[PDB]
């Protein structure tokens, strides 16, 4: 066989330890899922520093806690705009997930609160910016560098999927690189806690699994497809399926054909053919052996999964250190709080 | 080349969700 007794016993013991970890993680998650935290700070606890972005119903501001001096990324959502845009359930769900999960590679919700006009999610601030800019600047990551980030996503999805959470928006744009060089997953706006199938057309075109496009119901295996896309893009510098327009991208995704740069290792190509597998009965992450088909693949043979989880592996890249006040530029607008409560009933749970 | 095709695609920047 492939393994002698010692290797076989080591792998068995490792897999049993994962089970015990996930059982504890689920009990912790469910307590917070069933009794969410609410109203854990207020706006005048913070100084506003800079608007970092804006959206159709909200914006993100760099803020500083007045007493501790800690910096945070505060999402401000206008309740009336959330209602007008029909985003009540998504906003409530995103905050409920964020306050319940706990994992070293997930952005943390440190505080949340609401007032007459707005909802506030006070997030950990990662000044090194996202993987997207680093990847486009460097061009591509070497396979060891890509593997270091991929391993963190594998563990994060192992965690999230054990909680029946599907993430549904993996892409470099949603991955920050912290000051130790480790990944922080952000933006749980499309995440959903469901145990079977679901049907929503959501995600980003280049990262959509075929079964999302084909209007099948789909399951957590779409995240493993998206991991394939991410690894390919990290290692190549461009994604496996692209075109001028999304419809042409979808044709390529469902075709069952992917081509690889000549510098991809054989091991990498094998892993990607098993993740970018249109046939769900064959896709890694979706088989009898679950995540282990991925974690035990030859491309990950040098990966010490526990050392990654414990953050003891030396990162391949440390973003340039600047200072949490350092920080594209946006116009500054006031935070108007009405003297009348808006949309109170709709957001009772927040 | 594939890389040139990627540049020509107009989808080298941040990608929005659908
Ligand atoms: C996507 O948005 C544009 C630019 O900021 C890039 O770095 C990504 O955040």
């Amino acid at each position: 066989g492939h393994m002698g007794n010692a290797a076989a016993a080591k792998k068995g013991s490792e897999q049993e330890s994962v089970k015990e970890f996930l059982a504890k993680a689920k009990e912790e998650f469910l307590k917070k899922w069933e009794s969410p935290s609410q109203n854990t700070a207020q706006l005048d606890h913070f100084d506003r520093i800079k608007t970092l972005g804006t959206g159709s119903f909200g914006r993100v501001m760099l803020v500083k806690h007045k007493e501790t001096g800690n910096h945070y990324a505060m999402k401000i959502l206008d309740k009336q705009k959330v209602v007008k845009l029909k985003q009540i359930e998504h906003t409530l769900n995103e905050k409920r997930i964020l306050q319940a999960v706990n994992f070293p590679f997930l952005v943390k919700l440190e505080f949340s609160f609401k007032d007459n006009s707005n909802l506030y999610m006070v997030m950990e601030y990662v000044p090194g910016g996202e993987m997207f800019s680093h990847l486009r600047r460097i061009g591509r990551f070497s396979e060891p560098h890509a593997r270091f980030y991929a391993a963190q996503i594998v563990l994060t999805f192992e965690y999230l999927h054990s909680l029946d959470l599907i993430y549904r928006d993996l892409k470099p744009e949603n991955l920050l690189i912290d000051q130790q060089g480790y990944i922080q997953v952000t933006d749980f706006g499309f995440a959903k806690r469901v145990k079977g199938r679901t049907w929503t057309l959501c995600g980003t075109p280049e990262y959509l699994a075929p079964e999302i496009i084909l209007s099948k119901g789909y399951n957590k295996a779409v995240d493993w497809w998206a991991l394939g896309v991410l690894i390919y893009e990290m290692a190549a510098g461009y994604p496996p399926f692209f075109a001028d327009q999304p419809i042409q991208i979808y044709e390529k995704i469902v075709s069952g054909k992917v081509r690889f740069p000549s510098h991809f290792s054989s091991d990498l190509k094998d892993l990607l053919r098993n993740l970018l597998q249109v046939d769900l009965t064959k896709r890694f992450g979706n088989l009898k052996n679950g995540v282990n088909d991925i974690k035990n693949h030859k491309w990950f043979a040098t990966t010490d999964w526990i050392a990654i989880y414990q953050r003891k592996v030396e990162a391949p890249f440390i973003p340039k250190f600047k200072g949490p006040g350092d920080t594209d530029d946006y116009e500054e607008e006031e935070i108007r709080v009405s003297i009348n409560e808006k949309c109170g009933k709709e957001f009772t749970e927040f | 080349t594939t890389y040139a095709d990627f540049i020509a695609s107009g989808r080298t920047g941040s990608r929005n969700a659908i």
